[PDB]
RNA sequence: GGCUCCUU
């Protein structure tokens, strides 16, 4: 099926890298599949991060939907 | 010989996915690989030694950092430092770099590509005291 | 090939 592409931003690069952390651990306990992530160079002291989702299940948008990132880490997607 | 600094991108890289997704080295690595389009024998080897190295000697490694870490855990770490640090030691030490200038230099500019300057200067500070005592108890 | 940029 159709994967989700996901860029994390932010100030703070260790939180950045906890954030996608905590959604790849998301992603695999409900049985989909991730390829990276690829990190990007930072760029005026912003970091970011890529992460495909390539295959997801209706549990994993559940749980990728009760998960609080923290203050400061933005998200961003497209199919 | 400047190949080497591309294969440690390449294996950077591989630490750093193998340590936030948990899953096969091997299958990490073929996915780097065929992200970055790797097409020449000497750096898809010399990359394949590197990661092979630290994945290896991976307990012995962190063991090795946290001794000079002053009593943090290396889970206190950024990804982008404790991968850049596994890597640095496994070639330093268990591979015996005859060329450990450039070993660093490529490791801290990792380090501040993909994270910043405060993490460059923290990398280069764990990693040089990590090379002397290595250099003093041989 | 610029053979360490020195504990966040």
């Amino acid at each position: 099926q159709e994967k989700i592409r996901i860029k994390l931003r932010a100030y703070d690069h260790r939180l950045l890298d906890q954030s996608v952390k905590q959604i790849i651990e998301t992603v695999k306990r409900t049985g989909g599949v991730v390829k990276g992530p690829i990190p990007l160079p930072t760029r005026k002291s912003e970091f970011s991060r890529i992460l495909d989702i390539i295959r997801f299940t209706p549990q994993t948008i559940e749980a990728l939907m009760e998960i609080s990132l923290p203050a400061g880490v933005d998200v961003e997607v497209k199919m | 010989m400047r190949y080497r600094k591309g294969a440690r991108d390449t294996a950077f890289l591989v630490l750093y996915r193998w340590d936030l997704r948990g899953e096969n080295p091997g299958e990490l690595f073929k996915e780097v690989v065929e992200e970055k389009n790797i097409k020449n024998k000497d750096a898809y080897e010399y990359a394949k030694k590197l990661v092979d190295t630290a994945v290896r000697h991976i307990e012995e490694i962190d063991s090795i950092i946290e001794k000079h870490l002053k009593g943090w855990s290396i889970d206190r770490l950024g990804y982008v430092e404790r991968n850049a640090l596994r890597l640095g030691v496994a070639e330093l030490i268990f591979l015996k770099s005859k060329e450990p200038g450039r070993v660093f230099i490529d490791i801290v500019d990792l380090v501040k590509k993909y994270a910043d300057e405060k993490a460059g200067k923290f990398v280069n500070g764990v990693l040089s005291a990590i090379y002397k005592a290595y250099i003093t108890s041989s």
